[PDB]
C-alpha cells in the first residue's frame, strides 16, 4: 500500500542505487499485478496457464520498468552530481519507456514511451520540488 | 514531410489514435456480469487496503 | 440535500431512535447513558469541528 | 439499379445578364439588385469612406501633441537661459528617496 | 460603449423581421452605419484609455480593431450573397444570425475590462464560426476542418482558464488596469514557467504559431467566402490582442521563456513562406501566406519594446484588410470556374481587365510595397527585431524575398500567360464584385495618410 | 400496465428518495433506498421486450449489493459508536464501504459498467427517469457525510468516471449508451468538487438535470434510439434538430451557454483549494465528451443525411402529445449563464 | 464542506427570512429582471416553433405568461441571492473584527523605500 | 397609405432606435461613477458662481 | 467635433478614479474572504462551517429503574 511508495522515497536521490531500484521494482511489480488481475476479471484467459502465463507477462513488463526506472535515475543523480534535477526523471522515465517499447516489441511504442514516460516523470520531479498536490486536502 | 506528414503525426494523429484505441478498450465489455461483478470485488479490495489502510 | 422538514414542522419522525440516551420505554437506560449524555452535552452547540478537538 | 437512390441532377448555374443585361450582380429582381446597388455604393462610398475618412482627419489632439511641443519649449527657453541642464539623468528627486542601509 | 452594442444586437430582429427579398439591404445599410458610428472610437488619450463602465474600456490597440470587426460585416454581407441565391429564406436568415452573432461577441471581446469576460467572449467566437464552416462549406472536408478548429482551439484555452481563475484567487482582481498598476515580476521557478506557458499557448494556437498552425489551411480552405474572410481578418487578431495584454504579468519570466517560439515564428516564417511556392491549391496559398505574416507578429510581441508593438498592430490591420482582399480575389475566380485549382483558370488579365487591377494591387500591398501600411508595420517588426539581434536581419531579409515571389507568382499564374481554351463562362465582372474590392482597398491606402490611428498604445 | 399502478409506482419511487432526502437516522435512509429500488424495478419494465428483463436483473443485482454494502457500514459506525444520526461518520472503515456503495449506487467509475447496459436495455422515459431522478439520494446523502470522506479515493474514482465515460462515449452509435456515457462523466464532475463545495455539486447537479431533461423529451419528441434513426429527423421536423444541435454544443461545456457553467464553477472552486492538476486534467478529459456530442450533430443538423420515400406520408401529420416543460428546459439549459451569480442562493 | 448550510439561527426551509427585510429589494427594472423576462420571450417563441405554430405572433396570452412567470420567479430567487450575499459579507466582516491578532493591520511603506528589481528589456 | 409604406419599413427604425437608446444607457451610467467628480487632484477646481456639477 | 461628440479630459480621469477604486477594494474583499474562510473551516469557531451535532433537548433526564443511570 502507501508502505510501498515511503520505501521509494525515504532514500536520498542520487544514493544507494541498489535500494532505490529494488523499491522501484516493487512498485511497478505491484502496478503490474494490479494490471493482471482487472485483465484477468474483465477478459478471462479461457485456461488457467494463459492466465498464469498473462499475469506473469504483465508483471514482469513492469517490475523491468520500475527497475530501469529506478537504477538510471539514480545512476543519472548520482555521476552528474545533481540531485533535485527533473532530467534525472526525464532520463529514467526513457529508461523505462525503451523498456516498455523492447518488451512489446516494437518501435512506434517504445519512441512514444520515451516520450510520455520522461515527460512524466520529469513533472513528478518538479512536483515534488514545488509542492504540487495531485489531490489536495479541504482548507477553504 | 513537416507539414502533410510529421506535423500531422505528433499532434493531432497521435492523439486521435490513443483516443480511439482507449474507447475501443473501454467499451468492449460483452456484457456478462460475472466478468464485471469479478471486477467490483477486485475494486472492493484495493479500496480497503490502498486508501483505507492508511487514513 | 436534507431538507429538515422535521424541525421545520417539529414532527419528530425519526428522532426518537437516534440516541440511546432518549426515552426509553419504562425508563429502561442504555449500558452508558452517563456516558452518552456527558459527551452530547459538552458538545453541543459547538459545532462539528470544535466538539471532534 | 446500380444507383443507391433517386437524387436530382446537378443544376447548372445561372447567368445573371441572361435576364438582365445590366445586372449590377445583386439580385435575381432588377429593381432589388439596382436598389441594392445604390444602397451599397452611396452608404459606402458616399457616406462611410468621404464623411468618415473627414471626421477622422480633423479629430481634435486628445493626444496631447501640441501641448508637448509647447510644454517642451517652454522649458527649453527656461533651462537655456537659466544655465540649466536641458534634460535630468533622474526623473524622480533623490531626496524623497530612501536607498537601504548601507552598500553592504 | 453600448451605443455600438445595442445597434448590433438590433440587427437580429431586423433581419428577421424583414421581407424575403430585403434582408441583404438592410443587413448592408445597418451595418455600414454601426462602421461609421464605430469610427467615434479613435478619438484615443495620451495616457490612459476611455473607461466608459465597470465592464468595458476602449485603448489605442483595440479602436482599430474594432473598427476593422465593424467594416468587415457588410464586406461578408455582400460577398454571401451571390452563393446563397438559392437558398431558403430562413437559412438566408440564418446565416446572417451567424454574421451578427460574431461580430457581437468580437465587438465585446475587444473591449472587455476584466480576463475572464473577455475569456468567455473570446471563446464564444468559436461556436457560429463552427457553425458557419460546417453548415455552408462546399466539401467533404468541412466537417474535419471543423473538427481541427474547435480542438487545436480549446486544447490550447482550457488551461488559460485554469490559470486566470488561480491568478485571481492570488491577486484578487482580473481587471485589467488593477492587473497594469499592481503588476509584481514572476520568479524564476517551475510553478511560474507552467503559468506561463497556460497564459500564452492559448494565444499562440490561434495567431497561430508555427507548429500548432495545422488547423488554418483547412479551416479557410473548406470555409465558405464569409467564413474565411472572418477567419483571417480578425480571428486571427485575437491571439495577438490577448498575447499584448496579458505581457504585462508575464515579465521578467518573458526573456528565457520567449526563445523557443523566437524561433519557432522566425523559422516558420521561412517555412511558410517557402511553402506558398509549391501550391497547386490558390485558397490554400493565401492561407499560408497569413501564418507567414503572424509569426512576425508573433515575434514582434515576444521581444517587448515599443517599436514592435507599434509594428505589430500596424501589422495586424494591414494583414486583416490585405487577406480578406485576397479570399475575395480567389473567390470571385471559384465562382467562375467552381475549382481553387491556380492553373485551372489562366491568362485571366485578358478576359478581367479591371479585376486583373485589382489582383496587382493586393497582390503589391501583400509584398509590403512602401509606403502601405503592411511596410509600416513590417519594418518597424524589423528593426526591432535587429535591435533584439543584428542577426536576425538574414532570416527577415529572407522571408521579404520569399514574400514578393510567391506574390507575384500568384499574379502572374492567374492573370498572365495565355487563358485556357476550353473554358467559356467567364463573365464580364459584377458591380458588386468590383464594389466589394474596392471597399476592401481604399480604405488601406486611405490608413497610409494617417498611420497613427494603427499604430496602438505606444505611439 | 395500468395507469393508476403506473401512477402510484412513480408516487413510491419519489416517496423513497424525499424519504431518504429528510431522514436523520440511517435506518430510514436505507430503507428509502429500498423502497425506492422496489418501485423503480417495475417502471424498467413497462414494455416487456426480454431486454428490460435483461436490464431490471442487472439493475437489481447492482442496487441490492450496494444496498447490503450501505446497511454493513451503517452497523459498523454503530459498533463504533451507538449513533444512529447521519454524521461525519466516526469509523474510516465504515467511511470507506458507505462511500463504496454510493458509487456503486451512482454508477461512478469503475462501479460503471451497469449504466449503460440498463439505459440501453430500457425505453426512453425510463432512460429519463434512471439518469435524472435515481441521482438525487445518493448525492443528497454523500452532501451530508462530505466532511467525513476521504478526498483521495472520491477523487480517484471521480477522475475514473471522467476518462471512462469520455472513452466509451466515443464508441457508440445508439443514443441511449451515449447518454449513459455521458451521465457518468458528469457523474464523475460532481463528485470531484463535493469534498471541497456541496453548493458546486448541488449546480452541477441541477444543470445536469435540466441539459438531461431537455436531451431525453427531444429524443422523446422524435422517436430515435440510434445515430441513423435521428438522422431522418432533418427532413421532418427541422427545428427539433436544430435545437438538439444546440443542447448538445452546451453539454459540451462551449462558452457562453449554460453547460460551461458547472465547470467554470468547479475549475474556480477547485484553485482556491490549490488543486490545479486536477482541474486542468479534468477539463482537457472533457474534449473528449465534446467531440461525441459534436459527431451527432454532425449527422442529425449540420448535414443532410438520405431519407425514405415513406417519410413523405409522416410530412402530413403532427405531434399530438405535448411536452409542456420541453421550451423552458432548452432555454434553461442553453441561455443562463449570465445569471450565474444567483448560484449564491443554492447554499 | 457546507459554507452555511448550518448557520445558526436558521430556519430550515424559509427561502426568505425575516432579516432579510431590512435589505433594499431590487427594483422592477432590475437588468437582471429583464434578462428573466427576456428568457420567458425565448421560451414562449421556442413553445411556438416546437408546435408548429406562428412563431412571433401565435399565442399572445401564452407569450404574456411565460414572461411574467420568469419576471415573477425571477425576483424572488434575485432577493434570495441578495440576501445571501450580504449574510456572507455580514459574518465576514464580524469574524474579522471579533480576530484582530489574524488580520493585522499593516503600516505601509511608500515606493520610495521600497526596493524592487529592475529587470531591463533588451 | 400610411400603412403601405410604415407595415413594412419599420424595421429600418429598430437599429436608430437601437442607437439613441444606447447613447441613453451610456449616460445613465456616467451617473453611477461621480464619486471622484471635481475631486481629482489634477482637475479640482473652485466650481462657477452658476454651475453645479463640473461634468455629466 | 469635440463641442458635438466628446467631453473634456476631466470627465474619462475622474471616472477612471471611481473604478480604480471599486475594483481595488473588490480586490481586496476577495482576499479577505478567502483569508476568512480558510480560518474559520479550519478552526469552526466562526458562523460558517458549523456542522450539526446531536441536539441536547433529545436527553431524558428522568429515574431510570437504577440509580447509576
Ligand atoms: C469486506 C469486503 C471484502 C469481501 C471479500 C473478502 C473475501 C473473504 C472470503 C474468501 C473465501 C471465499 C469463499 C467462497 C468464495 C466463492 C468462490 C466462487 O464462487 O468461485 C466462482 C468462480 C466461477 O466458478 P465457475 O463458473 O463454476 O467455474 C468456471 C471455471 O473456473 C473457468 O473455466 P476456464 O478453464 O475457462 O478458466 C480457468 C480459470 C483459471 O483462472 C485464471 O486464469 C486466473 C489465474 C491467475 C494466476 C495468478 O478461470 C479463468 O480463466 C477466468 C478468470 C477467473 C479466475 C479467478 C479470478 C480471481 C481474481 C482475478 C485476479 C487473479 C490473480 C492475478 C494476480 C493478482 C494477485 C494474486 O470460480 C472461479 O472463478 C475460480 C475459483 C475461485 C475460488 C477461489 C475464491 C477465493
Ligand atoms: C514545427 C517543429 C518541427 C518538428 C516536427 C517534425 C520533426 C519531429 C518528428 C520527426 C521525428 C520523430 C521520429 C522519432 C522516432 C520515430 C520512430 C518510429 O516511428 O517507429 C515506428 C517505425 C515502425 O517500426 P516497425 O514497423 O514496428 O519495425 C519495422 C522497421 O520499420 C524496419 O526495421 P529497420 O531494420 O529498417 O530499422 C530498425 C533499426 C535499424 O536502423 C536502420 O535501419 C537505420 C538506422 C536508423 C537509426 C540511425 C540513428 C544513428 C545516427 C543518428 C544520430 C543523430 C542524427 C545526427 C545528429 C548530428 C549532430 C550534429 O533501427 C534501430 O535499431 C535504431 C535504434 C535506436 C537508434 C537511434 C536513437 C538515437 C537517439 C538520439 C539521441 C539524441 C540525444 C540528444 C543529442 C544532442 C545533439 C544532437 O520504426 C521505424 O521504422 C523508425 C526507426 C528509426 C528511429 C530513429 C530515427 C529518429 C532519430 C531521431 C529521433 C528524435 C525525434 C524525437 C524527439 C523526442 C524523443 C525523445
Ligand atoms: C435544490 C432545489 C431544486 C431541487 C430540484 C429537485 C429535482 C428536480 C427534478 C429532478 C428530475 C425530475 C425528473 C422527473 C422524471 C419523471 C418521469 C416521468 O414522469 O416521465 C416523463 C414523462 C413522459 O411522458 P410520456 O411518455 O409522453 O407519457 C406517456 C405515459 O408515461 C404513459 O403512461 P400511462 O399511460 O401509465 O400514464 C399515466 C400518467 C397519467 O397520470 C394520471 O392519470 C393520474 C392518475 C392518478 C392516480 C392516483 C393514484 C393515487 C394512489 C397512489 C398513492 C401513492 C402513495 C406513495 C407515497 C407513499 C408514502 C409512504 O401518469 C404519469 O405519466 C406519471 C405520473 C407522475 C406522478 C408523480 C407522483 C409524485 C409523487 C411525489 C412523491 C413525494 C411525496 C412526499 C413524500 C414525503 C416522504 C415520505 O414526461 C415528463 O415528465 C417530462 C419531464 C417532466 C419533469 C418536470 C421538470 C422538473 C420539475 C419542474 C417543476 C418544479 C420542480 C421543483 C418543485 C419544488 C418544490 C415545490
Ligand atoms: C449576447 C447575445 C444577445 C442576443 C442573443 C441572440 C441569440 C438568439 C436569441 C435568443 C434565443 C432565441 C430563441 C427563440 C427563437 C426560436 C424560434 C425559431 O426557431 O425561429 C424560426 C422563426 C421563423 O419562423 P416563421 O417566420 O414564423 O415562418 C417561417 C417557417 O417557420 C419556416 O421555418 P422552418 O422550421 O421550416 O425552417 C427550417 C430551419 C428551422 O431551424 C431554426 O429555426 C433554427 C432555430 C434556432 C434554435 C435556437 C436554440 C435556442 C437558443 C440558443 C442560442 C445560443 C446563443 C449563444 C450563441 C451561439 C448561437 C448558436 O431549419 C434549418 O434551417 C436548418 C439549419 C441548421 C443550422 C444550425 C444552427 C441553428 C442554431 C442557431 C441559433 C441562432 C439564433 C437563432 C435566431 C432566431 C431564429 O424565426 C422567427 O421569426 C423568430 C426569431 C426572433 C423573433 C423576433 C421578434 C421580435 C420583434 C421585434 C421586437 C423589437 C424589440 C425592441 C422593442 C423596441 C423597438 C422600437
Ligand atoms: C464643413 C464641412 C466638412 C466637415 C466634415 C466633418 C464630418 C463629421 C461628421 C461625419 C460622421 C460622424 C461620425 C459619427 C460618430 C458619432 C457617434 C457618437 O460618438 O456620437 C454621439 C452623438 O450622437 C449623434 O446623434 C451622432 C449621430 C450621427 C450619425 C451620422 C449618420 C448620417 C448618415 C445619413 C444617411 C442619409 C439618410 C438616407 C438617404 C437615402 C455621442 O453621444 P452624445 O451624448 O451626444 O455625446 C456626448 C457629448 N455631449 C455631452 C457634448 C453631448
Ligand atoms: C510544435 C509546437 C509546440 C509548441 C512549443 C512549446 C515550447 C515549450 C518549451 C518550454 C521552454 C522552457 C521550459 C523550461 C525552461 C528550461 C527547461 C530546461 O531545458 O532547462 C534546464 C532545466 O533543467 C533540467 O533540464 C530540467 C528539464 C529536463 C526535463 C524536461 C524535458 C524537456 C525535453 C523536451 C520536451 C519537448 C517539449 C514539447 C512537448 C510536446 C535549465 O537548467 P536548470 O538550472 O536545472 O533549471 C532552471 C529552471 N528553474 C529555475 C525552474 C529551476
Ligand atoms: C488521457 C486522455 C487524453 C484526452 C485528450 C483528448 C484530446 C482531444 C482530441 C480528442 C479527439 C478524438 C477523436 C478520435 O480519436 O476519433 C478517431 C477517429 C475515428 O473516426 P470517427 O470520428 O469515429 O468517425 C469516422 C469514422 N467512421 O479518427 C478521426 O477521424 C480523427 C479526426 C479528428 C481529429 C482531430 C483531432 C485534433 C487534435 C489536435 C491536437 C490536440 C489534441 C488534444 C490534446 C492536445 C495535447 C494536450
Ligand atoms: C494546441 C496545443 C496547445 C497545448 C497547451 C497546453 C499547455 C499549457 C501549459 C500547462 C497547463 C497547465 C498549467 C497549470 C496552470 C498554472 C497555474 C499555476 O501556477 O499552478 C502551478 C502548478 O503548476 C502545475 O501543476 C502544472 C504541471 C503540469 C500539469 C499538467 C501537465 C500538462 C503537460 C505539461 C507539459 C505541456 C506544456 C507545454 C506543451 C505545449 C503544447 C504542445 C503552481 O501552483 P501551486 O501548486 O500553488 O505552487 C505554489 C505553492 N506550492
Amino acid at each position: 500500500a502507501k508502505t510501498l511508495l515511503h520505501k521509494y522515497s525515504d532514500i536520498p536521490e542520487g544514493t544507494e542505487c541498489h535500494r532505490k531500484a529494488y523499491a522501484s521494482t516493487s512498485i511497478g511489480g505491484a502496478t503490474g499485478l494490479i494490471v493482471s488481475a482487472y485483465s484477468i476479471a474483465l477478459k478471462p484467459p479461457a485456461s488457467f496457464l494463459e492466465g498464469v502465463a498473462r499475469t506473469g507477462r504483465y508483471t514482469f513488463t513492469s517490475a523491468a520498468i520500475g527497475a530501469i526506472f529506478g537504477l538510471t535515475s539514480c545512476i543519472s543523480a548520482q555521476v552528474r552530481e545533481k540531485p533535485d534535477d527533473p532530467l534525472n526523471y526525464f532520463i529514467g522515465g526513457c529508461a523505462g519507456g525503451l523498456t516498455l517499447g523492447a518488451r512489446t516489441r516494437s518501435y512506434g511504442i517504445g519512441a512514444a514511451a520515451c516520450a510520455y514516460m520522461g515527460l512524466t516523470a520529469a513533472l513528478v520531479k518538479m512536483g515534488q520540488l514545488e509542492g504540487w498536490q495531485v489531490f489536495a486536502e479541504p482548507k477553504v | 514531410l513537416l507539414d502533410l506528414i510529421w506535423l500531422e503525426t505528433i499532434l493531432p494523429k497521435t492523439t486521435s489514435f490513443i483516443q480511439m484505441k482507449m474507447s475501443i478498450m473501454v467499451s468492449n465489455q460483452k456484457g456478462l456480469i460475472k466478468l464485471y461483478f469479478l471486477s467490483f470485488l477486485i475494486t472492493i479490495m484495493i479500496s480497503m487496503t490502498l486508501f483505507n489502510y492508511h487514513e | 440535500p436534507f431538507f429538515d422538514v422535521q424541525k421545520r414542522l417539529g414532527l419528530d419522525l425519526d428522532r426518537w431512535m437516534t440516541i440511546q440516551s432518549a426515552e426509553q420505554p419504562h425508563k429502561i437506560p442504555g449500558r452508558c447513558h452517563a456516558f452518552e449524555k456527558e459527551w452530547i452535552e459538552c458538545a453541543h452547540g459547538i459545532g462539528g469541528i470544535r466538539a471532534e478537538k | 439499379p446500380t444507383i443507391r437512390l433517386q437524387e436530382d441532377p446537378d443544376p447548372e448555374d445561372e447567368n445573371l445578364y441572361e435576364k438582365n443585361p445590366d445586372s449590377h450582380g445583386y439580385d435575381k429582381d432588377p429593381i432589388v439588385d439596382l436598389w441594392n446597388m445604390r444602397v451599397v455604393f452611396f452608404f459606402g462610398f458616399s457616406i462611410v469612406l468621404v464623411l468618415g475618412s473627414t471626421f477622422v482627419a480633423y479629430l481634435p489632439d486628445y493626444r496631447m501633441q501640441e501641448w508637448a511641443r509647447r510644454e517642451a519649449e517652454r522649458l527649453v527657453k527656461y533651462r537655456e537661459a537659466n544655465g540649466l541642464p536641458l534634460m535630468e539623468s533622474n526623473c524622480f528627486d533623490p531626496n524623497k528617496i530612501q536607498l537601504p542601509e548601507d552598500e553592504d | 460603449m453600448l451605443k455600438i452594442i445595442i445597434p448590433t444586437t438590433m440587427l437580429l430582429p431586423m433581419t428577421w423581421m424583414s421581407k424575403h427579398n430585403m434582408i441583404w439591404i438592410n443587413a448592408t445599410v445597418h451595418s455600414l452605419l454601426i462602421s461609421l458610428i464605430s469610427l467615434s472610437l479613435l478619438n484615443q488619450l495620451g495616457e490612459n484609455s476611455l473607461n466608459f463602465s465597470l465592464t468595458f474600456f476602449s485603448d489605442s490597440l483595440s479602436a482599430p480593431l474594432l473598427v476593422l470587426t465593424t467594416w468587415l460585416l457588410p464586406l461578408m454581407l455582400m460577398a454571401s450573397q451571390s452563393h446563397l441565391s438559392k437558398e431558403t429564406t430562413t437559412r438566408k436568415k440564418l446565416y446572417i444570425t451567424m454574421l451578427i452573432l460574431l461580430q457581437l461577441f468580437l465587438i465585446m471581446t475587444f473591449t472587455a475590462t476584466e480576463l475572464i469576460l473577455f475569456y468567455i467572449l473570446f471563446e464564444a467566437t468559436l461556436v457560429p464560426t463552427l457553425i458557419i464552416i460546417t453548415r455552408w462549406g462546399n466539401q467533404t472536408e468541412r466537417l474535419n476542418a471543423g473538427l481541427y478548429f474547435l480542438f487545436y482551439t480549446l486544447a490550447g484555452s482550457l488551461p488559460l482558464l485554469v490559470a486566470l481563475v488561480y491568478i485571481q484567487n492570488t491577486t484578487g482582481s482580473l481587471n485589467f488596469l488593477i492587473i497594469h498598476y499592481w503588476s509584481h515580476p514572476l520568479s524564476n521557478s517551475w510553478s511560474n514557467i507552467f503559468m506561463w506557458l497556460a497564459c500564452i499557448m492559448a494565444f499562440m494556437v490561434k495567431m497561430p504559431l508555427y507548429g500548432l498552425h495545422l488547423w488554418l489551411p483547412k479551416a479557410h480552405v473548406e470555409a465558405p467566402i464569409a467564413g474565411s474572410m472572418v477567419l483571417a481578418a480578425v480571428l486571427l487578431k485575437l491571439g495577438g490582442y490577448g498575447m499584448m495584454r496579458i505581457t504585462t504579468i508575464l515579465n521578467p519570466l518573458t526573456n528565457y521563456m520567449a526563445y523557443p517560439f523566437l524561433m519557432l515564428s522566425m523559422w516558420g516564417m521561412i517555412m511558410t513562406s517557402s511553402i506558398c511556392l509549391r501550391q497547386t491549391d490558390l485558397k490554400s496559398l493565401i492561407a499560408y501566406s497569413s501564418v507567414s505574416h503572424m509569426a512576425l507578429v508573433i515575434v514582434a510581441i515576444m521581444i517587448q519594446t515599443p517599436w514592435s508593438f507599434m509594428g505589430a498592430t500596424a501589422l495586424m490591420i494591414a494583414h486583416g484588410l490585405t487577406s480578406s482582399m485576397l479570399f475575395c480575389l480567389a473567390n470571385t475566380n471559384y465562382e467562375r470556374v467552381h475549382s481553387r485549382t491556380m492553373i485551372l483558370a489562366r491568362g485571366l488579365q485578358t478576359l478581367l481587365p479591371l479585376m486583373a487591377t485589382w489582383w496587382l494591387v493586393a497582390s503589391l500591398t501583400n509584398l509590403a510595397l512602401p509606403p502601405s501600411i503592411n511596410l509600416i508595420g513590417e519594418l518597424f517588426i524589423i528593426t526591432a527585431s535587429f535591435s533584439w539581434s543584428n542577426i536576425t536581419i538574414i532570416l527577415m531579409g529572407m522571408n521579404m524575398m520569399i514574400t514578393a515571389l510567391y506574390s507575384l507568382y500568384m499574379l502572374i499564374t492567374t492573370q498572365r500567360g495565355k487563358y485556357t481554351h476550353h473554358i467559356n463562362n467567364i463573365k464580364p465582372s459584377f458591380t458588386r464584385e468590383n464594389a466589394l474590392m474596392a471597399l476592401h482597398i481604399l480604405p488601406l491606402l486611405l490608413l497610409t495618410l494617417n498611420p497613427k490611428m494603427i499604430l496602438g498604445p505606444l505611439y | 400496465m395500468n395507469p393508476i399502478i403506473y401512477t402510484t409506482l412513480i408516487m413510491t419511487v419519489m416517496s423513497g428518495t424525499m424519504l431518504v432526502m429528510i431522514s436523520s437516522h440511517w435506518l430510514l435512509i436505507w430503507i428509502g433506498f429500498e423502497m425506492n429500488l422496489l418501485a423503480m424495478i417495475p417502471v424498467l419494465m413497462k414494455n416487456f421486450n426480454p431486454r428490460a428483463t435483461e436490464a431490471a436483473t442487472k439493475y437489481f443485482l447492482t442496487q441490492a449489493t450496494a444496498s447490503m454494502m450501505l446497511m454493513m457500514a451503517i452497523i459498523i459506525n454503530l459498533l463504533y459508536s451507538g449513533q444512529w444520526t447521519i454524521t461525519k461518520m466516526f469509523n474510516p472503515v465504515a467511511m470507506t464501504m458507505m462511500t463504496m456503495a454510493l458509487a456503486m449506487k451512482l454508477g461512478l467509475s469503475p462501479f460503471h459498467f451497469w449504466v449503460p447496459e440498463v439505459t440501453q436495455g430500457i425505453s426512453l422515459q425510463a432512460g429519463l427517469l434512471l439518469l435524472t431522478w435515481q441521482k438525487l439520494a445518493p448525492l443528497s446523502v454523500l452532501c451530508q457525510i462530505s466532511q467525513s470522506i476521504n478526498p483521495n479515493l472520491m477523487l480517484t474514482m471521480a477522475m475514473l468516471s471522467i476518462l471512462i465515460g469520455g472513452w466509451g462515449g466515443l464508441n457508440q452509435t445508439q443514443l441511449r449508451k451515449i447518454m449513459a456515457y455521458s451521465s457518468i462523466a458528469h457523474m464523475g464532475w460532481m463528485t470531484a468538487v463535493l469534498p471541497y463545495n456541496t453548493t458546486m455539486t448541488i449546480l452541477n447537479l441541477l444543470i445536469y438535470i435540466t441539459m438531461t431533461l431537455a436531451m431525453f423529451m427531444l429524443l422523446i419528441h422524435s422517436s430515435a434510439t440510434t445515430t441513423l434513426s435521428l438522422s431522418h429527423t432533418w427532413n421532418k421536423m427541422p427545428v427539433i434538430t436544430s435545437l438538439m444541435m444546440v443542447t448538445l454544443l452546451s453539454m459540451g461545456g462551449l462558452p457562453p451557454l449554460s453547460g460551461f457553467m458547472p465547470k467554470w464553477m468547479i475549475i474556480q472552486e477547485m484553485t482556491k483549494n490549490e488543486s490545479i492538476i486536477m482541474p486542468t486534467l479534468m477539463a482537457m478529459t472533457a474534449l473528449l465528451n465534446l467531440y461525441f456530442y459534436m459527431r451527432l450533430a454532425y449527422s442529425s443538423s449540420l448535414t443532410m443525411f438520405p431519407s425514405t420515400n415513406n417519410m413523405k406520408m409522416k410530412w402530413q401529420f403532427e405531434h399530438t402529445k405535448q411536452m409542456k416543460l420541453l421550451p423552458t428546459m432548452i432555454v434553461l439549459s442553453t441561455l443562463v449563464l449570465p445569471m450565474t451569480p444567483a448560484l449564491s442562493s443554492l447554499n | 464542506m457546507t459554507m452555511m448550510s448550518g448557520r445558526p439561527g436558521r430556519v430550515p426551509l424559509q427561502f426568505l427570512p425575516n432579516e432579510a427585510r431590512s435589505l433594499p429589494p431590487p427594483k422592477l427594472t432590475d437588468p437582471r429582471l429583464v434578462y428573466m423576462g427576456f428568457l420567458g420571450y425565448c421560451s414562449g417563441l421556442i413553445d411556438n416553433a416546437i408546435r408548429r405554430r406562428p412563431v412571433v405572433s401565435a399565442g399572445l396570452h401564452r407569450q404574456l405568461l411565460y414572461v411574467t412567470s420568469f419576471v415573477f420567479f425571477g425576483y424572488y430567487l434575485l432577493k434570495r441571492q441578495d440576501y445571501m450575499y450580504a449574510l456572507r459579507d455580514h459574518d465576514m466582516f464580524a469574524y474579522v473584527k471579533s480576530h484582530p491578532e489574524d488580520f493585522p493591520e499593516k503600516d505601509k511603506k511608500t515606493y520610495g523605500e521600497i526596493l524592487e528589481e529592475f529587470h531591463p528589456v533588451r | 397609405n400610411v400603412l403601405q409604406i410604415v407595415r413594412d419599413h419599420w424595421v429600418h427604425i429598430l437599429v436608430p432606435v437601437g442607437f439613441v437608446f444606447g447613447c441613453y444607457l451610456d449616460r445613465r451610467s456616467d451617473e453611477k461613477l461621480t464619486a471622484f467628480r471635481n475631486k481629482s487632484l489634477l482637475f479640482k477646481r473652485e466650481l462657477r458662481p452658476n454651475e453645479e456639477v463640473t461634468w455629466k | 467635433i469635440a463641442r458635438t461628440f466628446y467631453d473634456g479630459p476631466e470627465k474619462n480621469y475622474e471616472k477612471t478614479m471611481a473604478i480604480l477604486q471599486i475594483e481595488a477594494e473588490k480586490a481586496e474583499l476577495r482576499l479577505k474572504e478567502l483569508e476568512v474562510r480558510r480560518l474559520m473551516r479550519a478552526r469552526g469557531d466562526g458562523p460558517w462551517y458549523q456542522y450539526p451535532t446531536i441536539d441536547k433537548a433529545l436527553i431524558d433526564h428522568s429515574p431510570k429503574t437504577t440509580p447509576d443511570n
